[PDB]
């Protein structure tokens, strides 16, 4: 199953994971593919953040859903 | 087209209306990343 990631850029992702997957992994292979920052995209889907460690069958997250990669910004 | 809308529009397109996805925007100063962080974080 292949999962569609989303820049607030504009710029689309395609990335190959498994039923077993788990998110943090997703962020890993995004950093290797383009180059941003781990510690600042997050995963989203359904506006539902998609919480690191756990699988993707936790969120229901289907095929080719449409994944949104968003930073975690600075405003402290 | 308008950036105001513009933001609006894609954050309409993620799991929430154009009314939720003003406020947020606004607020965090009009901005689209913070807006989905307001989505996100902020309740």
């Amino acid at each position: 199953m292949q999962i569609f990631v989303k820049t607030l850029t504009g710029k689309t992702i395609t990335l190959e994971v498994e039923s077993s997957d788990t998110i943090d992994n997703v962020k890993s292979k995004i950093q290797d593919k383009e180059g941003i920052p781990p510690d600042q995209q997050r995963l989203i889907f359904a506006g539902k953040q998609l919480e690191d460690g756990r699988t993707l069958s936790d969120y229901n997250i289907q095929k080719e859903s449409t994944l949104h990669l968003v930073l975690r910004l600075r405003g402290g | 087209t308008t950036p105001k809308s513009l933001a609006v529009e894609e954050l309409s397109g993620m799991g929430f209306t154009e009314e939720e996805a003003h406020n947020a925007l606004e607020k965090c100063n009009w901005d689209l990343e913070a807006a989905t962080n307001f989505l996100l974080d902020s309740a």
